[PDB]
């Protein structure tokens, strides 16, 4: 009764951190298994279309980062956002969390970001018709401002959580994203125990920095390139330590809240390797594998507990092995 | 000899702050005088009065309060009118007032024209709205010239150009491809490039690492309200507007504030230290340094305004102030 999901080694630290998750995996017992498939740097689709056929087999994957080059061609679209318009991945989920372990600026955040993740940015298409003139032509659809407010009402519903924020710049683009917030209403009528409010992209900003512990869960359009996501990922230590997550009706890839590949640093056992962890047990826990989850994700939260376990990014002298061994050591104590 | 301002108090608050302000330049006796100028929307075919346009466009230098919103926006019309391009922030960490962070020090220099400025959106079919924005090479290249022309004159040592150009190729693209071209002619200056997202991160994280940002307007001025947040948000918050002609009119972005826009309890921080920029605009450098120097002590000291948690009035923190400068 095991299941076989797509590995995406990736680029950078990826590849490393991979091992480190197959490791766990067996010394955890987890009945899953991975059957790798690789996304280099080529021009040629062929590299996209491949993974593309294994997720759509698989219907689950977990993926490192694919280094983007912006001095390719145009016609060089992002492999990563290829990936996510094809299996019509449109609910990114990211679940920022004060770590009790890793100090910071800001303690008590528990904010839970939904995104729209098949339109907006992933729709641009520019053009040059005229010598020294880029104009871009974004697309936002009522269908699929539905979905993702839908998604959110109901993940806030069932995460047990009490308030949904939209974030919006409907106070600029009346029509766009008017129709987003209004979109958001419709399903806040059906969710009458979940608090519906709605918040300038701006003023959420400046609210983060000073008091993030306002919010609950946030729901958004795919405008503002992911500014949301990163501020509340340096808010709670960085992007080693939040995880996230691509769902759709049928498909499901899961990976690092951040996009960044860690070209300095792979090779050198020192990457975090926590996000990618956390990453992994949402993927367990989306193959209904609760237990091996939760045993996962405890020896994870608690390892960080410890500071001498801590990698170089967020402050600590411990390598990536080190704290996969201390992680392996919780795990062993459970079972 | 005293130099001829154009003054614009705003609405709500408005005339009160920019009452403030004038005390205080008059305490600190500093060569300016102050050209009033209401000036509300005429004609669609929407204009400023004549009048004052003439005003501005002579004296070159404009300071306004918060202007309501109500058919087109006035700023809207003010910035078309005197082609204002460059949106100046400078944010830096007030003694006096403890925020989370503490080093910070940043200039936010924004295009001002294009991105969603320029944009037009309309339905296709109905639940299909579509947004179009504009990048051109040549408002590009001026923001650019501008950045490492502010870099220069005020003792900044790095740009850093902000971008997405990930997903904006062509439009961020362009945007770096002449922030590269100037970088080349001006070696002075340290300069870099950094993904939107990725300076938010860091932002958030150590700001310490930032000087000088350039960016375009497909965002808006969100990074900037992020750097205010850092800071202790918009009531503390200098802008300015630089245009064609020399004109700069300098501002406070923090808005109307109308339910407490009688009884002076209004905080008039933001545009006091956006005049201060103006003097250095100007380079009446040791009347914006004193004018300074007193609104800082003044507020580390605490005298405050009630937003700032003090429980004194306009008119006191106002008066502190003018005490002060007067020494
Ligand atoms: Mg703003």
């Amino acid at each position: 009764g095991r299941h076989t999901v797509t590995m995406i080694p990736g680029d950078g630290i990826g590849p490393e951190l991979m091992l480190h998750v197959k490791s766990v995996f067996r010394h955890a017992c987890v009945p899953v298994d991975f059957e790798e498939v690789h996304v280099s740097s080529n021009a040629d689709e062929e590299d996209i279309r491949n993974a593309i056929m294994a997720i759509r087999r698989n219907r689950v994957a977990l993926k490192g980062n694919i280094e983007t080059n912006h001095n390719l061609p145009p016609s060089h679209k992002s492999r990563n956002n290829i990936l996510r318009t094809s299996l019509d991945l449109y609910a990114n989920v990211i679940h920022c969390k004060s770590l009790p372990g890793v100090v910071t600026r800001h303690k008590d955040i528990d904010i839970l970001i939904v995104r729209e993740n098949t339109e907006g940015e992933y729709s641009s298409l520019e053009h040059e018709s005229v010598a020294g003139v880029v104009e871009s032509l974004k697309i936002i659809t009522k269908a699929k401002s539905l979905r993702i407010a839908e998604y959110a009402f109901k993940l806030a519903q069932e995460s047990g959580r009490k308030k949904v924020t939209a974030v919006h710049k409907a106070n600029i683009m009346k029509l766009g994203d008017g129709l987003f917030l209004q979109c958001c209403r419709e399903v806040a009528a059906r969710y009458p125990q979940i608090t519906f409010e709605n918040m300038i992209v701006d003023n959420t900003t400046m609210q983060l920095v000073s008091r993030p512990q306002q919010f609950d869960v946030m729901v958004m359009p795919n405008l503002y390139g992911n500014i949301v996501n990163n501020v509340c990922a340096g808010l709670v230590g960085g992007p080693g330590l939040v995880a996230g997550a691509n769902y759709g009706h049928v498909y499901a890839v899961f990976e690092t809240a951040t996009r960044n590949t860690g070209k300095s640093i792979a090779n050198k056992n020192i990457a975090n390797p926590t996000a990618t962890l956390l990453a992994s047990c949402m993927m367990l826990d989306h193959l209904k594998l609760h237990s091996y989850a939760t045993s996962i994700r405890k020896a994870v939260l608690a390892s960080m507990d410890n500071e001498n376990m801590h990698t170089p990014d967020i402050g600590g002298q411990g390598t990536t092995s080190e704290a996969i061994q201390d992680v392996i050591r919780h795990i062993r104590v459970i079972n | 000899g005293v130099q001829t301002v154009t003054l614009i108090p705003g609405d709500g608050i408005g005339p009160e702050i920019s009452a403030a302000v004038m005390k205080i330049f008059d305490a600190a006796k500093a060569p300016i005088q102050w050209e009033e100028r209401n000036v509300t929307a005429i004609q669609g075919k929407w204009m400023i009065p004549s009048e004052a346009k003439e005003s501005m466009d002579k004296n070159k230098m404009g300071l306004k309060g918060p202007l309501k919103t109500p058919h087109p926006s006035m700023n809207l019309l003010l910035r078309k009118t005197f082609d204002l391009y460059a949106n100046v922030r400078p944010c830096v960490s007030i003694e006096g007032y403890k925020t989370p962070y503490t080093d910070v020090n940043i200039v936010t220099i924004r295009e001002n024209t294009e991105g969603e400025y320029s944009g037009i959106e309309h339905v296709i079919v109905d639940g299909v709205v579509q947004s179009i924005k504009l990048i051109t090479e040549g408002a590009s290249k001026r923001i650019a010239e501008f950045a490492f022309e502010y870099a220069r004159n005020n003792h900044r040592s790095n740009v850093t150009a902000v971008h997405k150009a990930n997903i904006m190729r062509m439009s961020d693209g362009l945007f770096l491809q002449k922030c590269r071209e100037v970088a080349e002619s001006c070696k002075d200056i340290k300069f870099n490039e950094m993904y939107l997202d990725t300076v938010c991160l860091n932002m958030v994280q150590d700001p310490s690492q930032f000087d000088v940002l350039v960016m375009p307007n497909l965002y808006g001025d969100i990074l900037s309200d992020l750097c205010a947040g850092l800071i202790g948000g918009l009531g503390v918050t200098p802008s300015g507007n630089i245009g064609a002609n020399g004109v700069a009119i300098f501002e406070s972005v923090h808005g109307t504030a109308p339910d407490i826009a009688g009884k002076d309890m209004a905080n008039p921080t933001a545009l006091l230290l956006s005049a201060v920029m103006m003097l250095r605009h100007m380079g009446l450098f040791d009347h914006a340094a004193r004018i300074e120097a007193a609104c800082f002590a003044t507020i580390k000291d605490g005298s405050l305004t009630k937003d700032l948690g003090g429980n004194a009035k306009c008119s006191d923190f106002t008066e502190e102030i003018c005490r002060r400068v007067k020494d």
